[PDB]
C-alpha cells in the first residue's frame, strides 16, 4: 500500500475481475425473473412509498440506485436497448452477465482477456451472420397475422399478455394508422405519435383506440360547448391575452386624454386578433399559450372550443393529423395580421369525453392524415403504468418488423440454434479463441435456461431437448425445418414457434447481442480499479 | 495519471512527464514513465554503490545521445505516399487500446483524417484542432464514421424542413430580433397610435431582415449565439420557415472559425454585408437521427472542403466512447508523429532491446564510474521488452 | 389487530372498546356541564393560557374553554356550536340530553 | 380529537408492556398463523428427498 | 408621512413579527413600556408611521397579531417588547385549524376575520392618512395560508386603495414541511397576485444557509427581521402582476424556479387527487384547484417571458 | 464498503412475497369487512387536521387510514378508482378482491403457476360479464317511482336511511335537473353543477334541493334591494373597479389641472362601465372580483343589486340556473348574455350569516342541495350519503340496465360460473371454479353483519340458486333470511356490479403477477 500515494483504494487481478463480475451478477439475478411468458412483475419502493410495478428491465434499472460502475454498465446497457430497439431489455443484460461469467472463468483460468476479446467478437460477428442468412422469416410471406404475433409474443410476460388477442389488433391498427410515406417514398412508421393515456376505471378490455387524437386538456371555459361537429381547428403557438407592450417599450403620458385609449387598445389587439381568427370558420382553437377570460368569453360567444396550455408536440401532432398550420404569429410577407382559412384543419368530430371522473378532449376522424390515440384503462395508476410500458414496448416491436421485414422464432430457438452452430464453427479459429467461442455459445443457453426455470420446468432436460432439435437441423438437410422449435413454457416440451406464431423482430436479437458483446468486452478490458477518497 | 491524484512529488513530476510525451507524440505516455521508473530504479543501486548523483545525470546524459545515435541509426525513412506504412503505424497504435477489433475500421479512418487535414507535400506538421470528434452514444464502435463535411449537435429550429439539397449556407452573428442600440434604449408611448406603430415596424424590419437573406438564395442558416440579445425572435423564425429555409442557431463562439474554415462561409455580423459570395455551397445538410439515441446535422458535399474533416464516434457505454476517443486521439498523433518525422522505427520491444544492446557496448567502452551508470541504463532499457 | 398490522403505530377502539370510551366521554361531559343548568347554577371561572379570566355559566362557552382532546367531546361540541348558531340557546340542556341518552342506552 | 384514549376496565388497568388478545381475530386467527408459519419453517425436510 | 398598519398571521408570521417589532423598536428607542428612552430627534422624525403614540408618552405600535390557535400570541405576550403592542390587537381563536387551508380560509374559522376587521378598522382611525398594510404570513403552513389570504382577501375589500405589502414565507424547496403544502401554496399565490401589490419572498431555505454563512428555529426569525428593515427604513413593480420579490444583501426572475417547483408538486398531487376530499368536504370545488393551476402556469409564463 | 446496490436497497422475492402480499389485501378487507350490508355500524375516524369523519364508505374509511405496504396501497387506490367511476360498492369491490386473492393464495402454495391463475381468473371474469348482461333487467327511467325504488335500495345501507324518502327525492330532482345537452352531447356533471351546502342546525327534514342556487353572499351595500320578484341578472369576470394596465403606463404630470383630471377621469371611467351595464336594464349583477363603491353608487342609482366576490364556480352554477353567459367586458354586453330565467332573488339570515338565495328558476340546469343537521360531521355524512345516491342515480340514467341485489346477482354468477366449468378439462378449471366461490363473499357478509347463521343461510341460497328460475333470490341485510329480489325491492345498477366485477378481478390479477418486492432506492 504505502509506495504508491494515491488517496484511495486499490483493487487489482482476479480480486477485480471476480468483483466486475459479482456486480453484473447482481444486475442480472435482479431481473432474471422477469423474463418470458412466465416472468412476473416487481414491486418497487421510491424511499417515500412511491409504488411502481413492472415487468420492463429498463424501467427496473433506471429505478435502481446502483452504485458499482460495472453494474451502472449493464443498467446504461439496458436503457440504450430500449432507446434503439424497445425490446430485449431484460434479455440483453441477461446475456452480458453470462458473457461476464464464462469470459471471467476463462481469464481465472488464464486464458488472456484479448484472447477472450477475440473469440467473443469473432462469435459475436458469425452469430449475426448465421442469424441473417438461416433464421429470419420475411413478414411479407406472413402477411397480417405475423404483426399480430410479434405483437402478441410482446405482450406476453406482460400485464396485457392474454389479452393479447385484442390488444394486439389494436396496436397493430394504431401503428398502421400513423403509417405515413414520406419523401424517398419509404415507409416510416413513428411511433411515439400515437398518443397513449391512462385512465383508471373500466376493466382492460375497456380500452380504446381513437382513430383520430385524445388530448389531455378541456375546454377552458364551462360556458363554452363540449362537441363540434364539422370541426375547423386553429393551432396556435402564441398566447391570446391583454396585450403589454414589450420590454423595451415604456408608455409615458403627458396628456391625460390618451390613457384611456391606450387602456382600451392593450385589449382591443387581442380582441382583433381573435376576430380574425374566428372569421374564417374556426371553431376549434388550440393553443400553447394561456388565454385570458376576456378571450374565452369571446370563444364562448362565438360558439367555439378554445383550449389552453397545449402541449408543443400534441399541437404538431393535432397539425399533422387535421391539415392545420401551426402558427406562432399571425404575420404574412406582407407586413400585415391575418388568418387564411387553408392555415386551418378538420376533423369529423371535437367532443369533451368523460372519462370516469376526469375529462379530455377527442379529436375524430382528422383528414390530410390517420392518426391513433389508446386510452388505457386499469384498476389504478399502477396498472396502467404498466400497461402503458407494456404497450409502448409492443408498438416499438410492430414498427421494427414493419420497417425490417424479417423476424425470427422466439422461446429460446435462435439462441438455442446458435449455441449449436458457434459450438461447431470454434474448431475453426484458433486454439484458445475457439474456447472463447464455445464460451460465447455456451453463454447463449442463458435465455432458453432462464425461460425453463421461471416457467418451472426441468431446464437442464428441455434445454438438452432443444439443443438435440437444432443440432438434427444443422446436421440433416432433410430436417432444418426443425430451426423454428422452441421452448412452450405452458407445457414444458418444445414446439414449432414459427408455427406457434412466437416472433420477434431480428433487429431485436441482432442489437442485443452487439451490445451484450460490447458491455462484456469493456467490462473484460478491466484488470484494475481505483477508487479516490471523496473530498 | 493525471486522473489518479497522485501524491508524492516524484509522481506529481511523472504525471508532469506523461502529459509532456502526449504532448510532443501523444503516443509513448506509458512507456516513458516506465522508462523513467527503471531509470530511477537503477539510481537506487548506483547511489547505494556510491557513485555521486551529479555522475550518475552526466552518464545518462551521455548514453541519452548515444542511444539518440542508435535509434536515427535503427530508424528507417517513410514517405507519406506509404499508404500500407501509415495503415500499419496506425494499426499498431491501435492494438493497445480496447478499440483493436475494430482496428480494421479505425486505421484507415484516423489515416484519412490526417491525410485529409494537411497538404501531404509541405506540411512539417498537423493541427489536430482541424479534425474534430463528436461522441454519440448508441451504436457500436463499429459505427464510427469519417464525414468529409460538417457535423454539428446543435439541433435544427424549424419543424418539417430537416433535408436541404443544393444547399447555399450563412453565417449570421447578427441578431433576428426586434432591433436594440448598444446605449440605454427605449420606446416612449405617449398615443394609442403609437402601439399599433410599433408593432407594425416592428414587423416590418424583422421582414425585411428575412428577406435581406432570402434574396441571396441562402437555404441553411447557421445563427451565432448571443447573449444580451435574442438572436432569433419567434417573428424572426416564422418568417424563414415560411421562406423555406433551414436556421440552426445556439452556434459558439469557438466553433464558428472551425465551421468557416469547413463550409467556406464568411461570417456576416451586418445585414449590409450578406451576399451571395459570403455563402457556403453544400451538396446536401440534413438532420440525421441516430435510432432514437439522438440528432445530428450533418452537412455533407463542399464545393470549397478546406483542410478540415470530422470523426463521428459512437459506442454503447459512455466509458467505451471516451476510450474509443483517446485511441483515436492515438493513432492521429502517430500519423502527427510520422508528418513531423519521416522516419519508422519497428516495434515490440525491438528498440528497448538493440538500446540495452549497444549501451551495454558502450558501457564496455566507457570504462570508469560512467560505465557502471551507463550499464545501469542499458538494463534499465531492457525493462519494456 | 388488522388496522395495526398495516399502521403499526395505529390506535383503535373496537366495539365495545368504542362504546365505553364514547359513553365515558359523554358521561364527563355531562358530569361538568351539569352545574350550569338552571338560574341555581354555579358560575364556572375559565383561566386562558395567557392568564385571561371568563366568568361565565353558558354551555357553548364552557365547552369550547375547557380544556379536552376526546374525539366524543368534540362531536358533542360541534352539536352545541350548532344549535348555539341558530337558537342561541338550549347548549347546556343539549349536552346533558346526549349524556343521558347515552347512559340510558348503556 | 387526534388520540383514542383507552377504553375504560381492563384495557387501563393492564400492565405496560402486556398484551391482550381476545377472538376469533385477534387470538384464533393469529396463532392459526403462527402454526402455520411454523410448519412452513419445517416443510421442506419431510421425507427422504 | 401616511401610516402603515401591520397584520401579521400565523405561527411563522407572528414570530417574524415579533423580532421586526423589536428591531425597529430598538431603532427608534421604545422599550418594553412603549417610552421613547433616546436621544436621536430622527426616531422621532418619522416614528408616527409605526407607532401610534398614546397619552403619556407611550408609543403603541400599529400592529395587529392574528392566529386561530392562542398559544402563539401567549408566547408573543410573554416573549421579548411583547408588551408595547396594544392588549386589544391580539385576535385569536380556539381551534387550531391544522395545517388545512380549506380550514383557514373558510366557516372553519371565517368569523375571525370579522374581529380582525373591527380591528384593522379601529388601527386605521387613528392613522391620519392610512398608507397602506404589511401583512406577514406564510404561503403554506397552518393558518397562514388560509387565514393568510382570507385577510388580504377582506382587506382589499374593505380598503380597495391602499398599498398591500406582504412578507411571506415561501416553503423551501428540500423540506416538504407538510404534506399540503403544494396545495396551500397554489392557493394563496392565486389570491396574492390578484389582492396583493408587492410580495416579498423570503425562503426558509436560504435564509438558513445565510444563518450557516453568519455561523462561519429563532435564528431565522433573527435573520429575516434585518431584511424586514432593511426593507421598511427608508422604482419597482413595472409590471403589475409581476410583484414578487426575493431580497438579499431583489425582482428577480428566479422567482420562475420557486414557482415551477410548486406547480409541479401541485400537479404531481392533483394528477392522484391525493389529500383533495379533506378540501372538497370543508368548503372547496375541484375546480378551484384547476383554477390555481392554470393561474400558475400564468404566472411561470409571464415569468418566463423575459429568458 | 464496495457494495453494488446503495443500502438501504431490500429485496424480497418469492412465496413469501406472494403471502405478504396477499395477507396486506385481505387485511385491508377485514377493516371494512363489517361496512357492509343496511345493517352495518358507523366508524369515527380521526383526521390529521384534529377532525373527525363519522362513515360507513368504504372509500372513505381507506382514504383516511395510512399504510406502508404496496399492496395496501394497490387496495386503497382501487377503492378510490371504484369511488371515482360509479361512486358506490367502493367495500363491495375491497372484499371481493381480498376474497380472489385469498382463494388464489391456496393454488399458489400448490405449485400452480401465477400467469396460469390469472389466466383462468380473466375467463372467469368474462364469464360473469356475461352471466351479469344476461341476468340484467331494463328500466323505464321515466318511472320516478322506479328511480325512487333504485335510489332508495342504493341508500338503504347508509346512516341517511332514516330520510330515506327525502334523501331519495333530493337526489332524483337534483340529477334530472343537472341533466343537460348541447350540440347532441348528453352531460349529467353533478359534480359541477349540483352542489351541496351544509348548513349546521335546524333539522335534517328541512333539507331540500332548489330550483336555483345559493352562495354566502351580502349586498354590497345596505341601500341595495334583497328582495327581487323577477329579477335580470348580469355576470361578469371582470373587476367594476379602476386597476392598473398591462404596460409600463407611468403618468407625468407637470401642469396644475392634470392630477385632478386624472381622477376625475377614473371617475368617468367607472361611470361609463356602470352604463355600459345598466343599458341592460339588470336588476342583479354579479361578479367574481371586485367593485368599486363608486360603481355600487351608480348601480343604486339605477336601482341595481350588487353582489361583489362571487367564486368562479358559484357564477357558473348561476349562469347554469338562471340562464345566464358570463362576460368579461360591459361593452360586450348582449340580451342573450343577460339571465333571465331566475324566479325570485332573496337575500335571507340564516343564523348570524347572509346568504343569497337565485331560486324559484324555470328549467335550471343547475342546483344548490341545502343541508342542514345537527353538525358538520352528521351533514358530511348526509352528504357523502347523497353524493352516492346521485351518482347511482346518474349511472342508471346512463345505462338502464338493473340487477338485483342482496347477493342474488353474486349468487347467480357463482351457480353460471360452476355450470360453465363442468365443460373445462384443463388445470384452470380449478382457479375458475375458486373464484366462483368466492363470489358467494357478499352474501356472507351481508348475513354476518345481520348476525344470522352463515353456514346453514349461505348452504339454502347456494341449493336455492341451483333450481332453474331463482337467480333472482338473495338475502336479507335486516332479518337473516332468504328472500326473492323481485318481492324485497334491492335492485342494483348493471354498470355498478360489472365495475365491481371487473376492478376486483383486475386488482386480483395485478397482485398475483407481482413477485420480487424491491425498495430503498431514492428517486
Ligand atoms: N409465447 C412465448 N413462448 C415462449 N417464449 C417466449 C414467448 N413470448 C416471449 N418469449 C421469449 O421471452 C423472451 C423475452 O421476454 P421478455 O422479458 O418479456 O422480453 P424482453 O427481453 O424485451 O424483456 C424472448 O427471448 C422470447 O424468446
Ligand atoms: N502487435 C504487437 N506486437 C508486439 N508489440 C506490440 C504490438 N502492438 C504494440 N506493441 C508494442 O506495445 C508498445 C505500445 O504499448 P502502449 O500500450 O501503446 O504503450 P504506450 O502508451 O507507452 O505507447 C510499443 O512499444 C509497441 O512496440
Ligand atoms: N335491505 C337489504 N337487504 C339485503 N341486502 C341489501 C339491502 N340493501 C342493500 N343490500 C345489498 O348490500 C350490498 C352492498 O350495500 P352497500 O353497503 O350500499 O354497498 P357497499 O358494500 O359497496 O358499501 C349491495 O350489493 C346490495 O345488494
Ligand atoms: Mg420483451
Ligand atoms: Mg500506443
Ligand atoms: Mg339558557
Ligand atoms: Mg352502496
Amino acid at each position: 500500500e504505502g509506495p504508491l500515494s494515491v488517496f484511495g483504494d486499490r483493487s487489482t487481478g482476479e480480486t477485480i475481475r471476480s468483483q466486475n463480475v459479482m456486480a453484473a451478477a447482481s444486475i442480472a439475478n435482479i431481473v432474471k425473473s422477469s423474463l418470458g411468458p412466465v416472468g412476473l412483475d416487481k414491486m418497487l419502493v421510491d424511499d417515500i412509498g412511491d409504488v411502481t410495478i413492472t415487468n420492463d428491465g429498463a424501467t427496473i434499472l433506471k429505478l435502481l440506485e446502483v452504485e458499482h460502475p460495472a453494474a451502472k454498465v449493464l443498467c446504461e446497457l439496458a436503457d440504450l436497448q430500449d432507446k434503439e430497439v424497445g425490446d430485449g431489455t431484460t434479455s440483453v443484460v441477461i446475456i452480458a452477465a453470462e458473457l461476464l461469467k464464462n469470459a471471467d472463468e476463462l481469464v481465472k483460468q488464464k486464458i488472456h482477456p484479448t484472447s477472450v476479446i477475440s473469440g467473443y467478437r469473432l462469435a459475436c460477428k458469425e452469430a449475426v451472420r448465421y442469424i441473417n442468412e438461416n433464421l429470419i422469416v420475411n413478414t411479407d410471406e406472413l402477411g397480417r397475422d405475423c404483426l399480430i404475433n410479434a405483437a402478441k409474443t410482446s405482450m406476453s410476460s406482460k400485464i396485457i399478455g392474454i389479452n393479447g388477442d385484442f390488444f394486439a389488433n389494436m396496436v397493430v391498427d394504431a401503428v398502421l394508422a400513423i403509417k405515413y410515406t414520406d419523401i424517398r417514398g419509404q415507409p416510416r412508421y413513428p411511433v411515439n405519435s400515437v398518443n397513449i393515456l391512462k385512465a383508471h376505471g373500466r376493466s382492460q378490455m375497456e380500452s380504446m383506440l381513437i382513430s383520430g387524437y385524445a388530448l389531455n386538456c378541456v375546454v377552458g371555459s364551462q360556458g363554452m360547448p363540449k362537441r363540434i361537429v364539422n370541426a375547423k381547428i386553429a393551432c396556435l403557438d402564441f398566447s391570446l391575452q391583454k396585450t403589454k407592450m414589450k420590454l423595451g417599450v415604456q408608455v409615458v403620458i403627458t396628456d391625460p386624454e390618451k390613457l384611456d385609449q391606450i387602456r382600451q387598445r392593450e385589449s382591443d389587439i387581442t380582441k382583433e386578433r381573435i376576430q380574425k381568427i374566428l372569421a374564417t370558420g374556426a371553431n376549434v382553437i388550440l393553443t400553447t399559450g394561456g388565454i385570458d377570460d376576456m378571450c374565452l368569453k369571446y370563444f364562448v360567444e362565438a360558439g367555439a372550443m378554445a383550449v389552453r396550455r397545449v402541449l408543443k408536440r400534441d399541437l404538431k401532432r393535432i397539425a399533422k393529423a387535421s391539415g392545420a398550420t401551426i402558427l406562432s404569429t399571425l404575420a404574412n410577407l406582407e407586413g400585415e395580421e391575418t388568418f387564411e382559412a387553408a392555415m386551418l384543419g378538420q376533423a369529423e368530430e371535437v367532443v369533451q369525453e368523460r372519462i370516469c371522473d376526469d375529462e379530455l378532449i377527442l379529436i375524430k376522424n382528422t383528414k390530410a392524415r390517420t392518426s391513433a390515440s389508446i386510452i388505457l384503462r386499469g384498476a389504478n395508476d399502477f396498472m396502467c403504468d404498466e400497461m402503458e410500458r407494456s404497450l409502448h414496448d409492443a408498438l416499438c416491436v410492430v414498427k421494427r418488423v414493419l420497417e425490417s421485414k424479417s423476424v425470427v422464432p422466439g422461446g429460446g430457438a435462435v439462441e438455442a440454434a446458435l449455441s449449436i452452430y458457434l459450438e461447431n464453427y470454434a474448431t475453426s479459429m484458433g486454439s484458445r479463441e475457439q474456447l472463447a467461442i464455445a464460451e460465447f455459445a455456451r453463454s447463449l443457453l442463458v435465455i432458453p435456461n432462464t425461460l425453463a426455470v421461471n416457467a418451472a420446468q426441468d431446464s437442464t432436460d428441455l434445454v438438452a431437448k432443444l439443443r438435440a432439435f437444432h443440432n438434427e437441423a444443422q446436421v440433416n438437410p432433410e430436417r432444418k425445418n426443425l430451426k423454428w422449435i422452441g421452448l412452450d413454457l405452458s407445457n414444458g416440451k418444445p414446439r414449432d414457434n414459427k408455427q406457434a406464431g412466437v416472433f420477434e423482430p431480428t433487429i431485436v436479437k441482432v442489437k442485443s447481442l452487439k451490445f451484450a458483446t460490447e458491455a462484456a468486452i469493456t467490462i473484460l478490458r478491466i484488470d484494475d480499479l481505483i477508487k479516490l477518497h471523496p473530498e | 495519471l493525471k486522473q489518479m491524484q497522485v501524491l508524492h512529488p516524484a509522481a506529481r513530476m511523472l504525471v508532469e512527464l506523461s502529459k509532456a510525451q502526449d504532448i510532443e507524440a501523444g503516443d509513448g505516455t506509458t512507456s516513458v514513465v516506465i522508462i523513467a521508473g527503471s531509470l530511477l530504479d537503477s539510481c537506487t543501486k548506483l547511489l547505494q554503490k556510491g557513485i555521486h548523483p551529479t555522475i550518475i545525470s552526466e552518464s545518462f546524459q551521455k548514453a541519452l545521445e548515444k542511444g539518440i545515435e542508435i535509434l536515427t541509426d535503427m530508424s528507417r525513412p517513410v514517405e507519406l505516399s506509404d499508404r500500407e506504412t501509415l495503415l500499419n503505424s496506425a494499426t499498431t497504435s491501435l492494438n493497445s487500446k480496447v478499440v483493436s477489433q475494430y482496428s480494421s475500421l479505425l486505421s484507415p479512418m484516423s489515416v484519412n483524417a490526417v491525410m485529409k487535414v494537411i497538404d501531404p507535400a509541405t506540411a512539417t506538421s498537423v493541427d489536430l484542432r482541424d479534425i474534430k470528434i463528436v461522441k454519440k452514444l448508441g451504436g457500436t464502435i463499429d459505427d464510427c464514421e469519417l464525414v468529409e463535411g460538417l457535423v454539428l449537435t446543435q439541433k435544427v429550429s424549424n419543424s418539417g424542413i430537416t433535408r436541404v439539397e443544393k444547399a447555399k449556407i450563412g453565417l449570421i452573428q447578427f441578431c433576428l430580433s426586434a432591433p436594440k442600440t448598444d446605449m440605454d434604449n427605449q420606446i416612449v408611448v405617449s398615443d394609442y397610435a403609437q402601439m399599433d406603430r410599433v408593432l407594425r415596424e416592428e414587423r416590418a424590419y424583422i421582414l425585411n431582415l428575412v428577406k435581406q437573406i432570402k434574396k441571396t438564395g441562402c437555404n441553411v442558416l447557421l445563427i451565432q449565439k448571443s447573449i444580451l440579445r435574442d438572436a432569433l425572435s419567434d417573428l424572426a423564425l416564422h418568417f424563414l420557415n415560411k421562406m423555406k429555409i433551414m436556421v440552426i442557431k445556439d452556434i459558439e463562439r469557438e466553433d464558428i472559425e472551425f465551421i468557416c474554415k469547413t463550409i467556406g462561409t464568411k461570417p456576416v455580423a451586418h445585414i449590409d454585408q450578406f451576399t451571395a459570395d459570403m455563402l457556403g455551397s453544400a451538396e446536401l445538410a440534413e438532420e440525421v437521427n441516430l435510432n432514437g439515441s439522438g440528432k445530428l446535422l450533418k452537412i455533407t458535399g463542399c464545393a470549397s472542403p478546406g483542410k478540415t474533416v470530422t470523426i463521428v464516434v459512437r459506442g454503447s457505454n459512455k466509458l467505451v466512447i471516451e476510450e474509443a476517443e483517446r485511441s483515436i486521439h492515438d493513432a492521429l498523433c502517430v500519423i502527427r508523429c510520422l508528418v513531423k518525422k519521416r522516419a519508422l522505427i519497428a516495434g515490440g520491444g525491438a528498440p528497448e532491446i538493440e538500446l540495452a544492446l549497444r549501451l551495454t557496448e558502450y558501457s564496455r567502452t566507457l570504462s570508469g564510474m560512467e560505465s557502471y551508470c551507463v550499464r545501469a541504463f542499458a538494463d534499465a532499457m531492457e525493462v519494456i521488452p | 389487530a388488522a388496522v395495526k398490522t398495516l399502521n403499526p403505530k395505529a390506535e383503535v377502539a373496537r366495539a365495545q372498546a368504542a362504546l365505553a370510551v364514547n359513553i365515558s366521554a359523554a358521561r364527563g361531559l355531562q358530569d361538568v356541564l351539569r352545574t350550569n343548568l338552571g338560574p341555581k347554577g354555579t358560575m364556572k371561572m375559565l383561566v386562558s393560557g395567557a392568564g385571561d379570566i371568563k366568568l361565565t355559566k353558558d354551555g357553548n362557552v364552557l365547552l369550547h374553554e375547557m380544556q379536552i382532546q376526546h374525539p366524543t367531546a368534540s362531536l358533542i361540541a360541534k352539536v352545541a356550536t350548532a344549535q348555539d348558531d341558530i337558537t342561541g340557546d338550549g347548549t347546556t340542556s343539549n349536552v346533558l340530553i346526549i349524556g343521558e341518552l347515552l347512559k340510558q342506552a348503556d | 380529537a387526534l388520540h383514542v384514549p383507552k377504553a375504560p376496565g381492563f384495557a387501563q388497568m393492564l400492565k405496560e408492556g402486556a398484551k391482550h388478545f381476545s377472538g376469533l381475530e385477534e387470538a384464533v386467527y393469529r396463532n392459526i398463523q403462527a402454526c402455520k408459519e411454523l410448519a412452513q419453517t419445517t416443510r421442506t425436510a419431510y421425507g427422504p428427498n | 408621512m401616511r401610516e402603515i398598519v401591520h397584520i401579521q398571521a400565523g405561527q411563522c408570521g407572528n414570530q417574524i413579527g415579533a423580532k421586526f417589532w423589536e428591531v425597529i423598536s430598538d431603532e427608534h428607542g421604545i422599550d418594553p413600556t412603549g417610552s421613547y428612552h433616546g436621544d436621536s430627534d430622527l426616531q422621532l422624525e418619522r416614528i408616527n408611521v409605526y407607532y401610534n403614540e398614546a397619552a403619556g408618552n407611550k408609543y403603541v405600535p400599529r400592529a395587529i397579531l392574528v392566529d386561530l390557535e392562542p398559544g402563539t400570541m401567549d408566547s408573543v405576550r410573554s416573549g421579548p417588547f411583547g408588551q408595547i403592542f396594544r392588549p386589544d390587537n391580539f385576535v385569536f381563536g380556539q381551534s387550531g385549524a391544522g395545517n388545512n387551508w380549506a380550514k383557514g380560509h373558510y366557516t372553519e374559522g371565517a368569523e375571525l376575520v370579522d374581529s380582525v376587521l373591527d380591528v384593522v378598522r379601529k388601527e386605521s382611525e387613528s392613522c391620519d392618512c392610512l398608507q397602506g398594510f404589511q401583512l406577514t404570513h406564510s404561503l403554506g403552513g397552518g393558518t397562514g395560508s388560509g387565514m393568510g389570504t382570507l385577510l388580504i382577501s377582506k382587506i382589499r375589500e374593505e380598503y380597495p386603495d391602499r398599498i398591500m405589502n406582504t412578507f411571506s414565507v415561501v416553503p423551501s424547496p428540500k423540506v416538504s414541511d407538510t404534506v399540503v403544502e403544494p396545495y396551500n401554496a397554489t392557493l394563496s399565490v392565486h389570491q396574492l397576485v390578484e389582492n396583493t401589490d408587492e410580495t416579498y419572498s423570503i425562503d426558509n431555505e436560504a435564509l438558513y444557509d445565510i444563518c450557516f454563512r453568519t455561523l462561519k428555529y429563532g435564528d431565522l426569525n433573527h435573520l429575516v427581521s434585518a431584511t424586514m428593515s432593511g426593507v421598511t427604513t427608508c422604482n419597482m413593480v413595472p409590471f403589475p402582476r409581476l410583484h414578487f420579490f426575493m431580497p438579499g444583501f431583489g425582482n428577480s426572475t428566479a422567482i420562475q424556479e420557486l414557482f415551477k417547483r410548486i406547480s409541479e408538486q401541485f400537479t404531481a398531487m392533483f394528477r392522484r387527487k391525493a389529500f383533495l376530499h379533506w378540501y372538497t368536504g370543508e368548503g372547496m370545488d375541484e375546480m378551484e384547484f384547476t383554477e390555481a393551476e392554470s393561474n400558475m402556469n400564468d404566472l411561470v409564463s409571464e415569468y418566463q417571458q423575459y429568458q | 464498503p464496495v457494495l453494488v446496490l446503495s443500502q438501504n436497497t431490500k429485496r424480497e422475492s418469492g412465496r413469501k412475497v406472494q403471502s405478504g402480499n396477499i395477507n396486506a389485501a385481505k387485511t385491508i378487507a377485514d377493516i371494512i369487512r363489517t361496512c357492509l350490508g343496511p345493517k352495518s355500524m358507523m366508524k369515527m375516524l380521526l383526521d390529521p387536521m384534529g377532525g373527525i369523519v363519522m362513515t360507513n364508505d368504504g372509500n372513505a374509511i381507506l382514504r383516511e387510514i395510512q399504510v406502508q405496504h404496496p399492496a395496501a396501497k394497490s387496495m386503497i387506490e382501487i377503492s378510490r378508482t371504484q369511488d371515482e367511476e360509479v361512486g358506490d360498492g367502493t367495500t363491495s369491490v375491497i372484499i371481493l378482491a381480498g376474497e380472489m386473492l385469498s382463494v388464489a393464495e391456496h393454488f399458489l402454495e400448490q405449485q400452480m403457476h401465477p400467469t396460469v391463475v390469472i389466466s383462468a381468473y380473466r375467463k372467469a371474469l368474462d364469464d360473469m360479464i356475461s352471466t351479469l348482461k344476461k341476468i340484467s333487467i331494463p328500466v323505464d327511467i321515466s318511472d320516478s317511482d322506479m328511480m325512487l325504488n333504485i335510489i332508495n335500495s342504493s341508500i338503504t345501507t347508509k346512516a341517511i336511511s332514516r330520510w330515506s324518502s327525502l334523501a331519495c327525492n333530493i337526489a332524483l330532482d337534483a340529477v334530472k335537473m343537472v341533466q343537460f345537452e348541447e350540440n347532441g352531447r348528453k352531460e349529467i356533471d353533478i359534480k359541477k353543477y349540483a352542489r351541496v351546502e351544509k348548513i349546521p342546525g335546524g333539522i335534517i327534514e328541512d333539507s331540500c334541493v332548489l330550483r336555483g342556487v345559493m352562495i354566502n353572499k351580502d349586498v354590497t351595500h345596505p341601500r341595495m334591494r334583497r328582495y327581487i320578484k323577477n329579477p335580470r341578472i348580469v355576470l361578469l369576470d371582470s373587476s367594476l373597479e379602476y386597476k392598473k394596465g398591462e404596460s409600463q403606463t407611468d403618468i407625468e404630470i407637470t401642469r396644475e389641472e392634470d392630477f385632478t383630471r386624472i381622477l376625475q377621469m377614473e371617475e368617468e371611467y367607472i361611470q361609463q362601465l356602470c352604463e355600459d351595464i345598466i343599458q341592460l336594464k339588470p336588476d342583479v349583477v354579479i361578479t367574481e372580483k371586485g367593485i368599486s363603491d363608486l360603481a355600487q353608487h351608480y348601480l343604486m342609482r339605477a336601482n341595481i343589486t350588487a353582489i361583489r366576490r362571487v367564486r368562479k364556480t358559484d357564477n357558473n352554477r348561476i349562469a347554469r340556473a338562471c340562464g345566464a353567459r358570463i362576460v368579461s367586458r360591459p361593452e360586450e354586453l348582449r340580451e342573450d348574455d343577460v339571465g333571465t330565467g331566475a324566479g325570485l332573488l332573496e337575500i335571507k339570515k340564516i343564523g348570524d350569516e347572509y346568504f343569497t338565495f337565485i331560486t324559484d328558476c324555470k328549467d335550471p340546469k343547475a342546483c344548490t342541495i341545502l343541508l342542514r343537521g345537527a353538525s358538520k360531521e352528521i351533514l358530511s355524512e348526509v352528504e357523502r350519503n347523497l353524493q352516492d345516491a346521485m351518482q347511482v342515480c346518474r349511472n342508471v340514467l346512463l345505462d338502464p340496465q338493473l340487477v338485483p341485489g342482496g347477493g342474488a346477482s353474486e349468487m347467480a354468477v357463482a351457480h353460471a360460473l360452476t355450470e360453465k366449468s363442468k365443460a373445462m378439462t384443463g388445470v384452470e378449471q380449478w382457479p375458475y371454479r375458486a373464484v366462483a366461490q368466492a363470489l358467494e363473499v357478499i352474501p356472507r357478509t351481508l348475513i354476518q353483519n345481520c348476525g344470522a347463521s352463515t353456514i346453514r343461510l349461505l348452504t339454502s341460497l347456494r341449493a336455492k340458486h341451483t333450481q332453474e328460475n331463482c337467480e333472482t333470490w338473495g338475502v336479507n341485510g335486516e332479518t337473516g333470511t332468504l328472500v326473492d329480489m323481485k318481492e324485497l325491492g334491492i335492485w342494483e345498477p348493471l354498470a355498478v356490479k360489472l365495475q365491481t366485477y371487473k376492478t376486483a378481478v383486475e386488482t386480483a390479477v395485478l397482485l398475483l403477477r407481482i413477485d420480487d418486492i424491491v425498495s430503498g432506492h431514492k428517486k
